[PDB]
């Protein structure tokens, strides 16, 4: 559900946390962006077909 | 030079200035305005204004020498009158005309719904209300509901009188509509409340005064 | 890139069915 | 708009006098407010050429701004701060972007109320698009620089 | 630089024929 | 039929001619010539002209169109592409294609467009001589890209073409250039031996004094890639050095130059520069001379792309539509990407001998090499610790200990990035997958930066590029 | 650059202007003056600048103007008339077939009275019928009387001109029951057309007891208008169409037939009108699966259209109560008993619910 | 019904099946009447790879048309133009705009059903200039939409979908605008990413009210099947599990039903079980994947990752039972699975502890907008020298 994010050690006893990300907002916003971009690309191409 | 130049412009684009109101753009060079003065000019448009946000009903600026378009307004500025009975709001709910159920029922879904949150009346599929009218005996208190839900909301509750459209001052009746309903356009959403229609808008005009 | 899904299928009920018997 | 004057009477621009009085002058006319102001004027004694005394010690003067632009070329901001800029130009760029792809697609049309219409010419995203990359650039730039000139320099 | 370029072929016609009469433009314009 | 054959004549010769005359004849205006002349005309002389109604040959009519030289023997050259020898592999004229002076009827009517015979004949220091000559040494020798055609006119064409050629001039360069492609051509693409080379070389040098790019570029490609089928690869390798190539060359001319200078740099241990020169030839001109290329430069460029570490994937075999051509070599791909020896070895050694002609040959050898560092990056990035005998039996290496020799040369390199323990049988992954974590998130913005860089100069000078000759052309 | 500054000097003094204003031309002189008419301004006889603009002689061209006497500018591009801007106003409910659908036999005998003729006239004139006169609609309330006529002017493609007996509405003289024929000049200009006259029987009440009907005095009137007129009696596109439920309103030229080109007797809504009308609408909500439209209109009784589509009206209520995101079946067996309460009060006042 | 011809005419493109498949094309086009069609048809269904038809020359005529088929339809068709031109004749005499409209857009959707597409589209412009009800609108230019799924020519797909797409929201018509979905949720298996293809689904279900469309069991079966191949874990325990919904109507999904479970029980001995089997058995059946690499790669990798993600050290008998194919075949999988960055595990076979290391951060995040960047990067320099040429 990622509620802390950690990895749980049967082998041992133990519970591994992983604590306060060092994901940023940053980088997850321009990964929508990036995605609209590669379908403008598609749609000049076939405009471009025509000038030549 | 061309800052300099756009400088020549600054200083005519500057006061006096009277408000017209942009009817339409037929050109970037020439458009068609109605003035607030109650006189319409087709007048000449300079440099270094924006026509993209004027395009569509828009405030705009003319300079009192030229007598011609030197500037543009906002479409939100000019606004006759914002708001009133929402920081003016009675305190009357729908807990002091505690009874009459299927007028509390109706009322509550066609005004406070839409304003609240348009986008679950929509989700359902049926269309979020329009136009609203209500007729019944006068014995019922319409007021009294439409006091309910302006305390309710306090924001986006416009209160406009009719005898307060009309004007001795010239050419603003007209404009004076324009204004208040221009702005509703811009702050989305917002309810227009018209007290009684059947003492401004009659049946019966003459139209020989 | 190569084709995964051909020897998958037929892999994986088998070798499970083998590994079954031979380690939990 | 400034405009000179001596002022003589009427009648001296009446029967044409005037113009024998100004030699050497070269006059002008300029037209703040109508009719009304050039006919004031004429009435006068028009626009008197004026002249200015300047030089480049003067000049030098009036030019100025800002000595405190020593500190100011190299400071730059707190990183989370470069993060707010870089997070918010993405995240607007994303809603330009939809009517993009029609703009590729078409805008056969050359004449400018039309176009505003059809591929929303008129708030266009290529416009905006560019001056966004173009901010997003140089001031992500100017920061980084910045930070790593200071570091080595100081110590 | 697509859209750029739908403006420069529609262009192409007029630039490309004006040429000739800029030539023509000042011998005539010295005449008269 | 000959009473067909006249209407088909008389419009094409017309044709091609107006739109060579009328654009060299302005003598002054050399961007838009010397871009017009070499891909437009010469272009529409193979793909349009020829296949366009019944006969491929129009060239009767079209020696009388312009002039060469007034005594019919230069004329000779026009009968003998129809019929000596072979007769190409074109459909010839019945008739009316004579030997010594094609035709008995002239389309001239005293244009400057379709010239006059006496006209042109007084011309010798002026330009309108050798362009004429040119255009029909041109139209003549045109047939030979779809033919491939040998030894009919094309013996004494060589000399013909030497003949044509003086001291020359920039406009006259210009129109020349044509010519030259040919002139390599005709013994170097059959792949007779004889010299092509002395008119070549005698061209370049007369060229660059004038400086005229057209010119220069088509000799140097030329020279290259005649070397490289005599099987005489040293002679290419040296020439290369020695070779400037003008930046103001058209887009044909680059595009050849590219894709044969490209198999040279692979030869030397240079695959990233090969890589793509090859790719951007094709998108940068196509053309009619173009379309027996692309096999050979698809077919090339993947071998090549194998040895500079990448494995190419599925997709990019399905959309050129030339899959078939592709095909053997895409067994050798899926090869890598498993990164198995043993498949290798067997594939490449039945197909091995379809390789040799495309210049595959001497790379070969080396792409075995490229599968196992495919499988030892596998072996260390997926894994920690794994015993160095089950690498042994995964891979398809001859012994265990031929393992621990290989992990141990690919370290060095350090593309692996890993530590073989030889004493304690296992490989230890030293590695961890990042690419934020040292100074290297850096360097992934410095790559993906870098290609864009190129990508802007190029829009923005493009964009501007048709508006640069109006501004010429007197418009604001 | 160096042009757009170059033109920027020139303008500031060129602008420098007295105003301008906009009128129209209702007449030129021949002398080549125009008479125009200023909108906020007295009319003016004043003469044109040719340098800019020889259209502006032109009559019945809206035209700019430049003050400096108040000549005139260019004609704008940019046109209206009153007649398309009553339209305009209204924005008229406008509706298809299938709402008036499942009444069978009503669409056949409105179809060819009023919407062939319009079409082509031309049809008619070969078969030799003369064109249609009057169209008088009488039926019981609450059979789709007003919005068939709103209806057929989509379908003709056709503008509805309802004259409703507003003062408001009229400004072509004041006032409309001497404005017989200045609205069949601008019908014919922005034709086909048809005009509508209606009686919602809620105002108005006290002129039909009256004497027949000041509502049937407009009607009387135009229709005796459109019997002849012209030579455009030869020729018809404009109806004069009647909106009544009473026989007693009818005066002597309605009352005869060959004098009407039809009188048309509506059939109540049946159990197919409810089912035609109702799945048109459940189209534009979410619907969930396995629900019957058969089922929902053969239990409503309705009175009118206007019930059937109360149903799927009141099933958006029911699913915001229950918060759904789909309208489900229980939203619709709430729906349609308390649309049967609408119904049973419209029936116990033996008058209409609106008002 | 329509929708089955869509899903038929992709199942002899299965990689995994080519032979069978063919015998599930014919059955729906011999009902429906797109025999007239059919020879031109053809040609695309040789690149989908094989057709019994009656002019194939291709290898399955094990199931071969009859010859009198391609004539019924072919006199029929004919027949229906016949009196359609005296309906036109008829359509003067009444009101020009009514009749003729009405003719002649049911004669456009019925040579849509046969699959000519040429003249499905003449037949419709008129319809579109004159007055007709919003809902039929979007139902016509859907059949447009139709015949080019039908077809396989992707092109084609596009054009109908980008115009459609416009009318729909315009509209009031909500259910209508679900049944776009479906016709775009067959363009979603089609190509290579199945993943867009399960929200359409999920919605469509809800609403799109049965006409043009199968019975509500057979479409259920469908919006279960895809949801498990986009959705993980989380997403799918919240979507379908939580739902009062399921338990009202009643289950008749089992083995489909097990597949769903399968992972939220974490235990992939009996994922992978349920897998190998229902893989052939959906897959085959109706189209949600001509390209059957795609499928298992993505489940796969899900199945690994998410046992990692929960757990830090496994058994090396654990790991080669869960998973089920040979220990050889995981360690060349994993090699793979690794590349990407979001497994990030290590295995050590001589000291038998597998170990994931497992970071969750910013490195995951970092590594997509690096990993997007290069396609569409790589595209900007092919368009741009096409451009300036």
């Amino acid at each position: 559900d990622k509620k802390f994010h950690g990895i749980l050690d049967q082998g041992e006893g133990v519970l591994i946390i992983f604590d306060e990300p060092p994901v940023d907002k940053t980088y997850e916003a321009a990964l929508e962006t990036i995605q609209n971009m590669s379908k403008v690309v598609d749609s000049l191409y076939n405009k471009a077909k025509k000038l030549t | 030079e061309f800052l300099h130049a756009q400088e020549e412009v600054k200083r005519i684009q500057s006061i006096p200035l009277v408000i017209g109101q942009f009817l339409e753009a037929v050109d970037q060079n020439t458009a068609i305005v109605g003035s607030t003065t109650g006189s319409n000019y087709y007048v000449r448009i300079l440099s270094t204004i924006d026509r993209e946000l004027l395009k569509p009903n828009a405030s705009v600026a003319l300079h009192k020498h030229s007598n011609a378009l030197v500037d543009v307004l906002p479409p939100e500025a000019d606004s006759s009158i914002m708001m009133l009975t929402s920081d003016q709001k009675p305190d009357v709910m729908y807990a002091d005309i505690g009874g009459m159920d299927i007028q509390k029922q109706e009322v509550r879904e066609a005004v406070e719904l839409p304003l609240t949150h348009f986008e679950l009346y929509k989700q359902i599929g049926i269309d979020p209300p329009r136009g609203v009218l209500m007729y019944g005996p006068p014995g019922c208190g319409k007021t009294m509901l439409a006091k309910a839900v302006a305390h309710h909301t306090t924001a986006a509750f416009i209160r406009v009188v009719g005898s307060e459209f009309v004007q001795k001052y010239l050419g603003e009746g007209p404009r004076m509509v324009r204004d208040v309903f221009r702005l509703a356009k811009e702050n989305a959403p917002a309810i227009i409340f018209i007290d009684e229609i059947d003492a401004i808008a009659t049946k019966r005009f003459d139209a020989q005064t | 890139n190569v084709e995964d899904d051909f020897s998958n299928q037929l892999r994986a009920e088998l070798e499970k069915h083998g590994y079954k018997m031979e380690t939990s | 708009v400034i405009d000179a004057f001596r002022l003589i009477n009427a009648n001296m621009m009446v029967l044409g006098h005037e113009p024998r009085q100004t030699t050497s002058n070269l006059g002008h006319l300029n037209k703040p407010s109508i009719q009304a102001l050039i006919h004031g004027l004429n009435r006068h004694y028009y626009s008197i050429t004026i002249n200015y005394r300047k030089n480049e010690l003067e000049q030098k003067m009036l030019l100025n701004l800002h000595k405190k632009s020593w500190m100011e070329g190299l400071t730059l901001q707190d990183y989370s701060e470069h993060c707010k800029h870089n997070e918010s130009v993405v995240k607007e760029m994303l809603e330009l972007a939809k009517n993009y792809n029609k703009a590729v697609e078409e805008e056969d049309k050359m004449t400018p109320e039309q176009l505003a219409i059809k591929n929303v010419g008129k708030q266009d995203p290529k416009r905006h698009l560019e001056e966004h990359v173009d901010v997003l650039m140089t001031s992500n730039i100017v920061q980084c620089l910045a930070a790593m000139l200071d570091t080595v320099v100081f110590k | 630089m697509v859209v750029v370029y739908l403006a420069s072929l529609i262009r192409s016609v007029v630039a490309l024929h004006n040429l000739i009469n800029n030539k023509i433009a000042n011998r005539d314009a010295e005449k008269k | 039929p000959a009473p067909q054959d006249v209407e088909m004549k008389e419009e094409a010769a017309a044709g091609s001619g107006s739109a060579g005359e009328g654009d060299g004849k302005a003598a002054a205006t050399e961007h838009s010539q010397r871009e017009l002349d070499t891909v437009t005309l010469e272009d529409i002389k193979e793909h349009v002209r020829q296949l366009e109604k019944a006969v491929s040959g129009k060239e009767p009519r079209f020696v009388l169109r312009a002039l060469r030289m007034l005594p019919s023997t230069s004329r000779r050259l026009n009968h003998y592409v129809l019929y000596k020898a072979v007769h190409g592999f074109f459909t010839s004229n019945n008739a009316t294609r004579d030997f010594l002076l094609p035709f008995l009827e002239e389309p001239m009517d005293t244009e400057a467009d379709l010239q006059f015979r006496p006209r042109t004949g007084k011309a010798a220091s002026a330009p309108l001589l050798p362009e004429v000559e040119a255009y029909l040494q041109l139209l003549m020798v045109i047939f030979l890209m779809n033919s491939k055609r040998y030894k009919e006119a094309q013996k004494i064409s060589d000399d013909l073409m030497q003949k044509i050629s003086t001291q020359n001039r920039r406009a006259l360069d210009l129109v020349a250039a044509k010519c030259y492609y040919y002139h390599a051509r005709v013994y170097e693409f059959l792949d007779k031996l004889d010299v092509v080379r002395s008119f070549l070389h005698a061209r370049l040098r007369t060229a660059t004094l004038r400086h005229d790019a057209d010119g220069q570029a088509t000799l140097l490609n030329l020279l290259l890639r005649n070397y490289l089928h005599y099987s005489l690869y040293d002679q290419a390798e040296k020439l290369v050095s020695k070779s400037v190539f003008p930046e103001q060359a058209n887009n044909n001319e680059w595009a050849r130059y590219l894709y044969y200078t490209g198999r040279i740099k692979a030869i030397q241990l240079e695959y990233s520069e090969a890589r793509r020169t090859m790719t951007n030839a094709l998108r940068k001109a196509p053309q009619h001379t173009a379309v027996g290329f692309k096999q050979t430069v698809h077919k090339l460029l993947i071998v090549v792309e194998l040895l500079l570490g990448e494995i190419p994937d599925r997709l990019q075999f399905r959309q050129p539509s030339l899959k078939r051509s592709l095909m053997p070599y895409f067994l050798l791909t899926q090869a890598v990407r498993t990164g198995n020896l043993a498949k290798f070895n067997q594939v490449l050694d039945q197909f091995g001998e379809k390789f040799q002609t495309d210049g595959t040959y001497t790379l070969i050898i080396r792409l075995r090499h490229n599968v196992i560092k495919t499988g030892v990056r596998m072996i260390s990035l997926s894994y920690s610790r794994i015993s160095l005998a089950d690498i042994a039996q995964k891979l398809q290496l001859d012994s265990p200990e031929d393992a621990e020799f290989i992990v141990a040369k690919a370290i060095r390199d350090g593309v692996i990035e890993a530590s073989i323990n030889h004493e304690k049988g296992y490989v230890q992954s030293k590695e961890m997958i990042d690419i934020y974590s040292t100074r290297e998130p850096q360097l992934a913005f410095h790559q993906r930066i870098s290609f864009c860089l190129d990508i802007h100069n190029m829009s923005v000078k493009a964009m501007r590029f048709p508006p640069k000759s109006y501004n010429k052309d007197l418009e604001s | 650059l160096n042009a757009k500054v170059r033109l920027l000097r020139e303008e500031l003094q060129l602008l420098q202007e007295q105003g301008s204003y906009v009128g129209e031309v209702v007449r030129a002189m021949d002398k080549k003056k125009v008479l125009v008419k200023v909108h906020p301004e007295g009319k003016f006889v004043v003469d044109v600048d040719k340098n800019i603009d020889i259209n502006d002689v032109t009559p019945n061209c809206r035209v700019a103007l430049r003050n400096d006497s108040y000549t005139l500018h260019k004609i704008l591009p940019n046109k209206v008339d009153p007649l398309v801007s009553l339209m305009m106003v209204e924005k008229v409910p406008d509706s298809t077939y299938e709402m008036i659908g499942g009444l069978d036999k009503q669409i056949k005998e409105i179809k060819e009275v009023i919407e062939l003729p319009v079409k082509h006239p031309e049809l008619f004139e070969a078969l030799g019928i003369a064109q249609p006169k009057g169209v008088l609609l009488y039926g019981p309330p609450g059979t789709g009387k007003t919005l068939l006529a709103r209806a057929v002017a989509h379908h003709t493609d056709c503008t509805f001109i309802r004259v409703s007996g507003s003062e408001l509405v009229q400004k072509f003289i004041g006032e409309g029951a001497r404005m017989v024929r200045e609205l069949f000049v601008m019908a014919r200009e922005h034709a086909p057309s048809i005009i509508f006259m209606d009686e919602i029987d809620s105002i108005g009440s006290s002129r039909l007891e009256g004497g027949s009907g000041g509502d049937s005095e407009v009607q009387r009137t135009m229709l005796e208008l459109l019997n002849q007129l012209d030579g455009f009696e030869a020729t018809k596109n404009i109806k004069v169409i009647m909106a009544t439920n009473r026989i007693d309103i009818l005066d002597s030229a309605l009352l005869r037939p060959g004098r009407i080109d039809r009188k048309i007797e509506f059939p109540p809504p049946n159990e197919e009108a409810r089912l035609d009308i109702l799945k048109i609408h459940s189209r534009k909500m979410n619907l969930t699966r396995g629900i019957n439209l058969r089922k929902i209109a053969e239990l409503m009784p309705g009175a009118s259209g206007a019930e059937v589509k109360g149903v799927c009206t009141e099933a958006g209520m029911y699913a915001l109560r229950e918060r759904r995101v789909h309208v489900t079946q229980e939203d619709f067996e709430m729906a349609v008993a308390k649309v049967m309460q609408k119904d049973s009060e419209k029936n116990m006042s033996i008058k209409k619910l609106w008002k | 019904m329509p929708l089955e011809n869509l899903e038929e005419e992709g199942l002899p493109k299965n990689p995994d099946l080519r032979i069978a498949q063919l015998r599930f094309l014919l059955s729906l086009p011999e009902h429906r009447g797109d025999t007239a069609v059919r020879e031109e048809l053809m040609a695309a269904v040789r690149e989908n790879n094989m057709a019994p038809y009656y002019e194939a020359l291709c290898k399955s005529l094990d199931w071969q048309m009859d010859m009198d088929l391609l004539s019924k339809m072919k006199k029929a068709n004919e027949e229906e133009l016949k009196r359609l031109d005296e309906e036109l004749e008829d359509a003067e005499k009444n009101l020009g705009e009514s009749e003729i409209r009405d003719a002649m857009m049911a004669k456009a959707e019925y040579l849509c059903q046969i699959g000519d597409k040429e003249g499905a589209l003449t037949a419709f412009r008129k319809t579109y200039d004159k007055t007709v009800a919003l809902g039929h609108r979007l139902d016509i230019v859907f059949y447009l939409l139709r015949i080019g799924l039908f077809y396989m020519d992707n092109d084609l797909i596009t054009r109908n979908t980008e115009k459609a797409k416009s009318l729909i929201e315009e509209g009031g018509d909500w259910d209508r605008r679900n049944r776009l979905k479906v016709y775009q949720g067959l363009y979603c298996v089609a190509i290579r990413d199945f993943k867009q293809a399960a929200e359409l689904f999920l919605d469509t279900v809800s609403t799109f009210t049965s006409y043009e469309l199968m019975d509500y069991k057979t479409f259920v079966t469908y919006t279960v099947y895809v949801s498990m191949i986009a959705l993980e874990r989380p997403d799918l325990r919240e979507k379908v599990i939580k739902g009062a919904e399921i338990l009202e109507v009643l289950h008749s999904l089992p083995a489909v039903r097990q597949y769903l479970f399968s992972l939220y029980e974490c235990r992939y001995s009996v994922f992978f079980q349920s897998l190998a089997v229902v893989e052939q058995e959906m897959k085959k059946d109706w189209l949600f994947a001509p390209h059957y690499r795609y499928y298992v790669r993505e489940m796969r990798i899900h199945a690994y990752s998410q046992l990692l993600e929960s757990y830090r050290s496994l058994t090396l008998g654990y790991m080669a039972e869960a998973f089920g194919v040979g220990v050889e075949f995981i360690d060349q999988e994993l090699s793979r699975f690794i590349a990407a960055g979001r497994l990030h595990c290590k295995i050590d076979k001589v000291n038998e502890i597998v170990e994931t290391n497992r970071p969750d951060s910013k490195n995951w995040q970092y590594q997509e907008t690096i990993k997007k960047g290069d396609l569409l990067l790589n595209r900007v320099q092919k368009l741009s020298r096409v451009i300036n040429m």
